[PDB]
């Protein structure tokens, strides 16, 4: 059994444009919730179903409503989106009266942001930078730093790939971006990663150590009349070979 | 019905022990408490459920569980902090609603910081050159004005950068 | 498991041409409980009767309580209509004094 | 010794939407409340004098718990049609009795939890509360998952605890009615059934407990041969009646005497025609 | 007073 799916991962929404949260469980569960995750706040329920057919208003309905057309499927309706709706949206369900006890099972959560002004949606530059000599000479390692600057919203996905294949080990990524203008609400966010590998392997001319950054923007019915290129859902990279 | 964590934030060292308050207040006679992890990555956890009838004490590897139902709490303390431990963790009370279907309030949540206690201190700041226009470059430190960016250490290295 | 239905038809206290008693109908060893019960007063359904809740023995099968505040006369006959799916049709009792 | 028991009863309505739950409580043999799920109030409700003084909280409590369990019973109606692998159209029965027992010292004595399907046993909770008696395999299937889950622990937790503590409030909160025993009002009437023959029919009205025995004696011998006696009956008023008959010869009326036990009496007592 | 809902139904 999968559990509770829920999609999109991340979205971005002019203020008045609608969308509709997609969450599914196939674990045959009589209830179904959709909860609402922000900074200070806790875990605060929207709209929950105790079986299909039914819904109920939560603590925080206002702007939201739900369809339980079947028991699989919950869904989240924005009609109008505000400002105050930019937050992370967690779908949920619980097996129902033949197991009281249950716990609440959750899904990977969908990040949504809703700008005033799309203008404000910028895809990031990514740039990777070759690691120190005094560091190689030092530690007999050499540290790769990735850079990610001035993207909104926050929705990215950062990759290290070495000579064409995905890497995991001897990669950290920060948890979360940061503001480049902490003052602003609307401030565009920078995001960095580092690759550890051994002094042999970076100096090594025959590895290829690509930086990539998935960033969920714009979709092409989104009207676009900026004199910049459109910032749609694209994928900004940046690579470096080795060197002795 | 009504679930407080005390703690906004709790920083620990490596491999000290730290215990995250949860009291809860309900006239509910029969009720269920859960405990969920949230990583930095974003998923919530299901860790453990107690029954508000069964004892006290579990002992779950490092994990280790007190429920005093007469303090009307449910502390969840983790021995030799590991910097894995580092999360946002919740605490939840479920209880029958008017329906005769039992729903669940969470708390807020208690935020851990699991600093890496500094074995090998050797404080080390690297230049790294750009890959393409060596002209932009970035600063690396290593084992510890509003025109300069900083990012928070990960795991331990953090990077600064100015234009 | 059909149980068919026991039926007692009774008054509260000794009766007394004359003096407002309580005439009871006590349906017990059944199931399932979807059950009908009339008290009849010369085969005439009697309109406000009121039952007891719901609950059975400690061997599964239901036990209910019909009961109507009447004054017992010397020529008025007093009867208990039940109907149940183990019953082919209604089994009436005719409420004797003793 | 005292008892305190409740007896759910849930019946699925195929075609008319949400199974009918009814709950009601006893002490001893005196009900004193009721749950209805068709019926408008949507609450435990009294039925007895001494737990009208119980506060709003305690009748919420009540209501959310024993409706949450209804709830339960409604999705275990689905499950055992299926365990059985039976009619989607049928009506179908689950009956739950649990309550526990304290003793003269007021300590308790040992708890009950039994379910049953279509009117016969299906799973009973053990007198060590730790373990469950299946009747078929359908129920060894259940018994199984509440093994596993350790529900027992939920239930002994009740009968061992909160079953007592509230036994106890209620013996006391209603004393006057719960630890009063009424003693029976006896007579004997004649009834000719031939002219050499007839019926002597010993009552006794107005009894609480309902726990009593009538006997016939012939001349001081035990007396079985012809007797007849009839289910306890509730009079309706909170007392039961019972009565023993026994097929006389004509002008022996004196030789035959009913003798009545009961807890409210001191001494058994001894009836005569005349 | 009555006890708590099953936690696991049958």
């Amino acid at each position: 059994n999968a559990g509770v799916t829920q999609t999109p991962k991340f979205r971005v929404l002019k203020t008045g444009q609608s969308m509709t949260l997609l969450c599914a469980q196939d674990m045959n569960h009589e209830y179904m919730y959709w909860y609402r995750q922000d900074p200070g706040m806790g875990l605060r329920l929207i709209h929950y179903s105790v079986g299909e057919g039914t819904t109920a208003k939560g603590e925080v309905p206002d702007g939201y409503n739900v369809s339980r057309l079947k028991k699989q499927n919950f869904l989240l309706g924005l009609e109008s989106a505000a400002p105050s709706q930019t937050s992370v949206y967690f779908c949920a369900s619980s097996y129902g009266p033949g197991q009281h006890n249950s716990p609440l099972h959750f899904g990977n959560g969908t990040r949504l942001t809703v700008t005033e002004d799309l203008n404000k949606v910028f895809p990031p530059e990514v740039a990777v930078f070759e690691p120190s000599e005094a560091e190689i000479s030092h530690t007999q390692k050499a540290t790769l730093v990735c850079l990610a600057t001035g993207f909104y919203p926050d929705h990215v996905e950062l990759s290290w790939w070495v000579n064409g294949k995905e890497v995991h080990s001897g990669v950290c990524t920060d948890p979360q971006p940061l503001k480049e203008q902490p003052a602003l609400n609307d401030s565009r966010y920078a995001l960095s990663s580092r690759l550890r590998v051994s002094a042999t392997f970076w100096q090594d001319p025959r590895n290829h150590f690509r930086c990539q950054v998935q960033f969920y923007g714009l979709s092409e019915n989104d009207e676009w009349t900026q004199d910049r290129a459109k910032p749609v859902t694209q994928i900004v990279s940046a690579e470096a070979w080795g060197r002795a | 019905q009504k679930v407080t964590q005390a703690q906004t934030e709790i920083s620990v060292v490596e491999k000290e022990d730290v215990t995250l308050d949860c009291v809860y207040e309900t006239r509910d006679t029969t009720y269920y408490l859960f405990w969920y992890k949230q990583p930095p990555s974003g998923e919530l956890v299901f860790l453990i459920r107690r029954n508000s009838f069964d004892e006290q004490n579990e002992i779950s590897g490092r994990y280790s569980w007190n429920f005093q139902k007469s303090t009307s709490s449910f502390n969840f303390t983790i021995t030799a902090s590991q910097v894995v431990d580092s999360a946002v963790y919740f605490c939840a009370l479920s209880g029958p609603s008017g329906a005769g279907s039992y729903q669940l309030t969470f708390g807020k949540g208690t935020k851990l910081s699991v600093i890496p206690n500094i074995q090998n201190p050797d404080p080390a700041v690297y230049q790294l050159r750009d890959s393409k226009s060596s002209d932009k470059s970035v600063c690396l430190f290593t084992d510890f004005d509003s025109d300069v960016y900083i990012t928070d250490k990960c795991v331990n290295s953090a990077v600064a950068w100015s234009n | 498991i059909q149980r068919t239905p026991k039926i007692q038809v009774y008054s509260r206290h000794p009766a007394e041409n004359g003096k407002s008693n309580f005439l009871n109908c006590y349906v017990s060893g059944f199931h399932p409980s979807d059950i009908e019960v009339d008290l009849l007063k010369n085969g005439e359904r009697i309109e406000k009767v009121e039952h007891s809740d719901l609950s059975f023995s400690k061997d599964w099968s239901f036990y209910l309580l019909y009961y109507t505040e009447f004054t017992p006369t010397e020529k008025d006959e007093y009867a208990c209509r039940v109907n149940h799916v183990t019953l082919s049709q209604p089994k009436i009792v005719k409420w004797d004094r003793d | 010794s005292h008892s305190m028991r409740y007896f759910y009863t849930s019946v699925s309505r195929p075609g008319r939407g949400e199974p009918r739950f009814i709950a009601v409580g006893y002490v001893d043999d005196t009900q004193f409340v009721r749950f209805d799920s068709d019926a408008a109030s949507q609450r435990m409700e009294p039925r007895a004098p001494w737990i009208e003084q119980e506060g709003p909280e305690y009748w919420d409590q009540e209501t959310r718990n024993v409706k949450a369990q209804s709830q339960t019973d409604r999705v275990d109606l689905g499950t055992l049609r299926g365990y059985y692998n039976q009619s989607e159209d049928g009506s179908h029965t689950i009956q739950i009795m649990y309550g526990c027992d304290v003793g003269p010292d007021g300590r308790f004595l040992r708890g009950y939890r039994q379910d049953a399907y279509d009117g016969k046993d299906y799973i009973a909770l053990n007198e060590d509360l730790r373990s469950w008696t299946a009747a078929d395999m359908a129920a060894q299937i259940t018994k199984r998952k509440w093994e596993a889950a350790h529900a027992a622990e939920q239930q002994r937790a009740y009968l061992e605890g909160r079953c007592v503590e509230w036994l106890r409030r209620y013996l006391e909160n209603g004393k006057e009615t719960l630890q009063r025993t009424d003693p029976p009002k006896t007579h004997m009437t004649h009834h000719p059934i031939s002219d050499h023959e007839a019926t002597l029919r010993c009552w006794a009205l107005g009894f609480y407990p309902a726990e009593i025995t009538l006997t016939w004696q012939r001349d001081g011998e035990d007396q079985t041969q012809d007797t007849e006696l009839v289910e306890t009956r509730p009079a309706g008023d909170g007392t039961f009646q019972k009565w023993a008959a026994v097929v006389v010869p004509s002008g022996e009326e004196q030789r035959y005497t009913c003798h009545v036990q009961h807890e409210g009496l001191p001494k058994p007592l001894t009836l005569r025609w005349e | 007073v009555v006890v708590g809902a099953d936690g696991v139904g049958k």
